[PDB]
């Protein structure tokens, strides 16, 4: 699927009417005459301009996944409120966030 | 906190160039033939 | 001088193949 993702699915079934369009064109029409190089011309225009998409948004894509780091640091973990943390329920863990002033354990015994 | 796929609606923009390019070949196409 | 009929869409398909792995490619490099 990560291949038809990048690009809209409406965005490909609108390329395929524009290949069949171009091809219908070109029916209507190795050098032919002048219009097959205007047909043609377009066609290239745009299937630079689709190709160089698909190539952006997958390497957006791509580079988002390697730019997302997960909890990591425990001061990180810290300030976030998504992922939920505990301890034991009787320990010197447990004990220990609590007794603790200092900062970062003191927010996350909080 | 304060403050995808491709763009169905800015990649359009491309088929509508491609579209009006292919409609002046059925104008230049047809009156030849 | 391509011999056209099914050889024709065989070179297409092998172009569509050749562009996905290269746009692929350029992608995951980046």
């Amino acid at each position: 699927f990560s291949f038809l993702d990048p690009l809209a699915y409406e965005i490909w079934m609108a390329i395929v009417f524009a290949y069949i369009l171009v091809s219908v064109v070109l029916f209507l029409v190795s050098p032919r005459s002048l219009s097959a190089r205007i047909v043609a011309g377009v066609w290239w225009f745009f299937t630079l301009i689709i190709i160089s998409s698909y190539t952006a948004n997958l390497a957006a894509f791509l580079t988002v996944e390697r730019m997302v780091s997960p909890i990591e640091s425990a001061e990180d973990l810290s300030k976030q409120t998504e992922i939920a943390y505990g301890t034991l329920d009787s320990g010197s863990t447990k004990e220990f966030f609590r007794r603790s002033k200092i900062a970062v354990f003191d927010k996350m015994w909080t | 906190a304060k403050d995808s796929a491709l763009s169905l609606s800015n990649v359009a923009g491309v088929f509508y160039i491609l579209v009006g390019g292919l409609g002046l070949a059925m104008l230049v196409a047809l009156i030849e033939f």
